[PDB]
């Protein structure tokens, strides 16, 4: 069977209510768990047949059923259940199938990007691999499309987007997209941007460089 | 104290075996079945076997059949999970699991406890990194780690006198199986010209060093 | 609950191949859990046994086995509805 599992990621403020939201496929009674994995640690069993509180856990967790729909609630955040939720089914020993998987996030007010762009270093060219990289830093929410154009024409298939974790002090994002072409390819065009759309920045910014 | 410890995961070459052992401490087998579930780098949890030693049975799920064989030692307390033909798609973190048997309350229990869990990643070859600097144009420079493996690799820079604002981006595994990050620190552009800045890279399982220096 | 036990106790008797028998057993099994939450409850450990019984043996791939070893689950369900009415 499978199990859906929604919303994939949702942002609450220390003292907020979240609702978290685990449909299956078919009927599975109240054979329904609940875990919390912390990045980087083996997951935490929360809610256990649907509906109980597995002992050892703050009593803010909270389960329920409604036909073939479940439910995880927590009443009242705190910075320690900051983590991803996963929704399992036990119907059967070889039955077991989890969901998606649900991560809560910080909430803090809107940050626009300030992005920058980098030509390759000369040392990389003597390879014959080039690769720019356009640079986000300190923007918040994490969605901010960044799309290459080279010679104002999209490029699409050669690019590489890795967006690092909530920082610690100002939690913020910060994405940096690279660009792959091999030496041949780079030389043929002139000029290179990438433009990031993001909800902080009012219009497009595009950072370009020729050579 | 219940607690569960694995062993053995490590650099496999494709269509190698590997054999995973749980080894368990503060409880029998006898009473619990024994489960592995493994769980691919930033995915979810996903199911893999597990061994009923009262009784014998044992399943496998449909992605695994005919490959992994699960086997138990109620002598020496542990549950051996031995993987054969191993893939590209069978590099994860696996956990060994609990749980209890029907009838009654243990069995509702489900994975009450939970092992350490231990990587398996298969692997083509181990090289060192090439790091290429990022030139700069508050003015933001990096050097670029590309075509290393495996994980992990410490970019430290000014040998660890500089911290603040820099940033490492997790590893992303390129096409051809080799991981390549990037790490960055934005400066302010009065003092871009007035102090070197110098990134080291660190990689311990092929023991390379390399320093680069960023210019403008 | 009960009509889910009896509807799919048929499917057993009918199907001819390990893929249907345990499919038809875990619906089976879902219900006979859920019939368990509303002597009574000690009634089920011994229907849910008889289930785990049937569906390992339908799990190995004896499909043979399995519907000769449901049959013994009818008279335990039987004998838990003779109960049950006497009761309401």
């Amino acid at each position: 069977i499978q199990m859906t599992q929604s919303p994939s990621s949702l942002s609450a403020s220390v003292g907020d209510r979240v609702t978290i939201t685990c449909r299956a496929s078919q009927s599975v009674s109240s054979a329904v768990a609940w875990y919390q994995q912390k990045p980087g640690k083996a997951p935490k069993l929360l809610i256990y047949s649907a509906s109980s509180l597995y002992s050892g856990v703050p009593s803010r967790f909270s389960g329920s059923r409604s036909g073939t729909d479940f439910t995880l609630t927590i009443s009242s955040l705190q910075p320690e259940d900051f983590a991803t939720y996963y929704c399992q089914q036990y119907l059967y020993y070889s039955l077991v199938t989890f969901g998606q998987g649900t991560k809560v996030e910080i909430k803090r007010t809107v940050a626009a990007p300030s992005v920058f762009i980098f030509p390759p270093s000369d040392e990389q060219l003597k390879s014959g691999t080039a690769s720019v990289v356009c640079l986000l830093n300190n923007f918040y929410p994490r969605e901010a499309k960044v799309q290459w154009k080279v010679d104002n024409a999209l490029q699409s298939g050669n690019s590489q987007e890795s967006v690092t974790e909530q920082d610690s002090k100002d939690s913020t994002y910060s994405l940096s997209s690279t660009l792959t072409l091999s030496k041949a390819d780079y030389e043929k065009h002139k000029v290179y941007a990438c433009e990031v759309t993001h909800q902080g920045l009012s219009s497009p910014v595009t950072k370009s460089f020729n050579r | 104290e219940v607690q569960l410890v694995e062993s053995g995961g490590g650099l496999v070459q494709p269509g190698g075996s590997l054999r995973l052992s749980c080894a368990a401490s503060g409880f029998n087998v006898v009473d619990f079945s024994l489960h592995w579930v493994r769980q691919a780098p930033g995915k979810g949890l996903e199911w893999v076997a597990y061994i009923s030693s009262s009784s014998g049975s044992t399943s496998y799920a449909d992605s695994v059949k005919g490959r992994f064989t699960i086997s138990a030692d109620t002598s020496k307390n542990t549950a051996y999970l031995q993987m054969n033909s191993l893939r590209a798609e069978d590099t994860a973190v696996y956990y060994c699991a609990r749980w209890g048997y029907w009838p009654g309350e243990p069995w509702w229990k489900a994975f009450d406890y939970w092992g350490q869990g231990t990587l398996v990643t298969v692997f083509n070859q181990i090289k060192g990194p090439s790091v290429f600097p990022l030139a700069p144009s508050t003015a933001a420079l990096g050097c670029l780690v590309k075509d290393y493996f495996p994980e992990p690799v410490t970019v430290s820079w000014n040998s660890g006198a500089l911290t603040s604002g820099v940033h490492t981006f997790p590893a992303v595994l390129q096409s051809s199986g080799l991981y390549s990050l990037s790490s960055v620190v934005t400066v302010p552009s009065s003092s871009l010209g007035t102090q070197t800045y110098i990134c080291n890279v660190n990689h311990k399982p092929s023991n390379t060093k390399v320093d680069k220096k960023v210019e403008p | 609950a009960f009509e889910t036990l009896n509807d799919n106790l048929k499917v057993i008797e009918k199907a001819d191949n390990a893929a249907q028998v345990k499919d038809a057993l875990t619906k089976m099994r879902a219900a006979a859990l859920d019939a368990q939450k509303a002597d009574f409850r000690h009634g089920f450990d011994i229907l849910v046994g008889q289930i785990d019984d049937a569906l390992k043996l339908a799990n190995e791939g004896k499909v043979k086995e399995a519907q000769a070893a449901a049959e013994q689950l009818k008279t335990t369900l039987a004998e838990l509805q003779k109960r049950y009415w006497a009761r309401t």
